């Protein structure tokens, strides 16, 4: 249904695509530099929608290896 | 939307991409980023950084007696309309990553 | 066609009529850079400014005389007064030459702009040099990436990106100088 | 029988206009393979654009095949 | 009867020009498929640009056939 | 009448110049379909640039049709 | 025999239309190689667009070999 | 009459030079459309570069048009 | 001799096709072993016409 | 007088080398349009490369009309 | 004489096949000799027309 | 005097090898324009590739021009 | 001297194959400029492919120039 590159037609945005190619480059770095690249790979935040003004559901990210490869 | 717990470990671009990717779930024509620019330890001027959606409004604002975007040769796989779709989410994720990093040091 | 005369300068005098008068105008990202696109100059002959960037690094901001960029059509090179270009890059090796010395960064993909004043603005996410990549575990995951072929098109796209990244990375660890 | 010989040489070099129609439809049906590789979500509509172009190039192919019989049998 | 022979052998040489118009119409209609695979939002204007472009080059295909009948039957 | 016969085999050879002007005009009208697919905001200046490019390349066609009637009836 | 000499000279010229079938199909079969190099995921649906284009371009290859059949053996 | 015949089969076989000339003018005025469709700011300088090319590739047409009168009238 | 000029287009066909495989393998070399599977599939369907031409040369000469 | 009669036919078919040279100046002056549409900062340097080309692909045209007068007057 | 006009498109096709060996090597110089294994396989296979059109130019002359 | 006449009609068909050499020299000098439009700091080195290409393009033009002399004066 | 006359009109048609290898080298040396304008730091490897490409494209030119001399002097 989308018309564009191979990530875009498969529903994936460019931001998740280019971070996947950034995630997979860090997995094949040398170990004096692979563990320090694991610092810039971790994703720790949380989000919450606000449909009415004060109430909302929750979502928690606690990843330490990179952006999720599977579908969000 | 309410994003929190972001400075708990550190701020990364992959985290700022997921925060940005939740803002392409809604499809605005513009993005407004309000943050504090860390200039020194004394002064923190607030900043409004604006990111326009690719051909929703962004190429409409470059259009001057022709275009100011037609100077560039596109070297992408697909068209200019969907390389700018790739390029303003990348412009959103960069300015978002800088905003919550300039603000955390402010 | 341009019925919204926007800009940082025009936003100032409009914001002075809706906001309270006690606040100074917000700053803009134009006020923190002097290097523009149509600002004529910025070449002076053979060596042109190459701003090779990263989210977590500024890897080079001094000038080089030729940059080998890994575009999606193929590898190209940028001279001084190159044509204006917005080039989407594959996973490949950005080669910075300023003369006899040559540094090779393998990047993950991410655009590279040549502006009309001749400044090159390479914009990638992960740009590792080839000294800190291993030639062992790349095929350990590439042979794994050439195995998991699901019908899920989201993971099919990420496995396609898994294949062409290690395929260009191995091809640029075999033929080193 | 000079005309009975001339209809064979005349209609022989008449049908060499099927070179350009054969080479024209090779670059037309080839561009759909490039066209259905860019966006396969339109890859049924492109056949609707090929066959409109294929029938109109065949029209050139039967303009020449009309003369190859109008020399031979008329 | 060499004049009745040479009108047939000239007409087959006259209709070689249906190769090139058969070759250009595959290039133009091959560009229709590529041009409509770039942006499908304009996929009606380009066919309106194709048949304004088709009928203006066929004019030379029929101009070629106006020379075919004028050497055959005149 | 080998003088009268050779004009018909000459006029057939003379109108093979309508092959290339058909083959170029398919390229020229195919380049407008790819041209108007880039920026349809300026799609009418291209059609203003096509018919100027057309009327100057039909100028090769009528210069070659000038030769045919200068052989057949002159 | 002026006709038996004329049919071999005619049908020899008549089979050079198969050059354009050989030349256009190179552009079509080269198109699927660059059609598969850009996206391997749809590399078999485009074979479903090649053989639809291949057989409709060998319509010309049998229309030209019909003329070779119709010179020698009508 | 074979020498007076040969002026007209000669000049008939002389203006096939006007085939590839007009095939050139289709390529040149097609890239004018793509050159104008890239940036419209320069779309009037390129016509100054198109007729810089048009009056110089027509020279080959008039280098053929004088020869097609050199056979018939000299 | 005038019949075998059909091989001129076949010589121009295989050069465009095998040139499009050099460019095809220069984009992604992983699919490059499926491109020769597509090239020789296109080469055999092109040499069908090249032997369509010489067979009627062998019918003009030997029939 | 078949000696001067072949001078009428041979000098006719000699000057159809100007088909491709007119096609070469169509590609070369066609490539000047998009080459100057990409960077107009260099658009005066490229005509120095185009008129270096126009004068020196003509060398093939100058080698072509050399032999057409080397038949008629030698 | 007309039998070797078939050698036009063979040389005209080979200039496009070797015109892609330059562009293919300039698009990735890392794979720049796997392309020559694809070029010379394609060159020898597109010369088959150059051998087919030259077996005809002797089968006419000496047979 | 068919031996004298066939040297001159064989000479005119000989020099249509200059059609393709003029056609190849247009895309070679046309791509020098596009070569010098990407990065003009190589526009000195690419001209050294154009004339190196032109000298080997002429290698077959001068081979064509000795063959038209060897059938005229040898 | 009819066999001596057929060797002159045959050798002119024998060297039309240099138009193909003349337009082949212009394509290959045209992409040598476009290849050396993409990345000029690989431009010493491309002439190692271009001169290997030139000498192996002449193979056909020297295949065709032996049979312009096999029919003349043998």
């Amino acid at each position: 249904a989308p018309s564009g590159p191979f990530y875009r037609v498969a529903g994936m945005s460019y931001l998740r695509y280019s971070n996947i190619c950034a995630d997979l480059l860090r997995n094949v770095l040398k170990e004096p530099f692979k563990a320090k690249a694991q610092a810039r790979q971790a994703i720790h935040f949380r989000q919450a929608p606000y449909v009415d003004g004060k109430a909302g559901a929750s979502k928690v990210y606690e990843l330490e290896n990179g952006i999720p490869k599977t579908a969000n | 939307l309410a994003i929190a717990d972001t400075y708990k470990v550190r701020v990364t671009f992959g985290q700022a991409s997921l925060i940005v990717e939740e803002l392409i779930k809604h499809n605005p024509q513009s993005y407004q980023i309000l943050f504090n620019k860390f200039r020194s330890a004394i002064s923190f001027k607030p900043t409004v950084a604006t990111i326009l959606s690719p051909d929703l409004l962004e190429k409409q604002l470059e259009d001057v007696t022709g275009n100011s975007l037609d100077a560039y040769d596109i070297e992408a796989s697909h068209e200019r309309s969907d390389v700018l779709r790739d390029l303003t989410e990348f412009h959103l994720g960069v300015t978002l990553y800088n905003a919550m990093l300039e603000n955390n040091c402010s | 066609e341009a019925a919204a005369p926007a800009g940082p300068k025009e936003f100032t005098e409009v914001w002075n009529k809706k906001a309270p008068s006690t606040l100074i105008v917000p700053e803009f990202p134009s006020n923190y850079t002097a290097v523009k696109a149509v600002g004529e100059g910025q070449v002076h002959g053979d060596a042109f400014p190459v701003n090779f960037y990263t989210p977590h690094s500024i890897l080079s901001q001094a000038q080089k005389d030729t940059v080998v960029l890994p575009g999606v059509d193929g590898y190209f090179g940028v001279k001084a007064s190159h044509v204006p270009t917005i080039a989407q890059l594959k996973p490949g090796v950005v080669e910075l030459h300023s003369g006899a010395e040559s540094e090779k960064f393998f990047v993950s993909g991410g655009f590279a702009f040549v502006h009309p004043n001749g400044v090159t603005d390479i914009c990638v996410l992960e740009a590792a040099t080839l000294d800190q990549v291993d030639p062992a575990a790349v095929k350990s995951a590439l042979a794994a990436a050439s195995a998991a072929q699901p019908t899920d098109e989201f993971e099919q796209a990420a496995n396609r990106a898994a294949i062409e990244l290690y395929s260009a990375l191995e091809s640029a660890v075999e033929a080193k100088a | 029988s000079v005309l009975a010989a001339s209809k064979m040489v005349g209609a022989g070099c008449a049908t060499i206009a099927l070179a350009g129609v054969g080479a024209g439809l090779g670059v037309m049906f080839g561009s759909l393979i490039n066209g259905a590789a860019r966006n396969p979500n339109i890859a049924k509509q492109l056949v609707g654009y090929a066959l409109l172009g294929f029938a109109l190039t065949e029209s050139i192919a039967l303009f020449s095949l009309l003369v190859v019989f109008l020399i031979l049998f008329a």
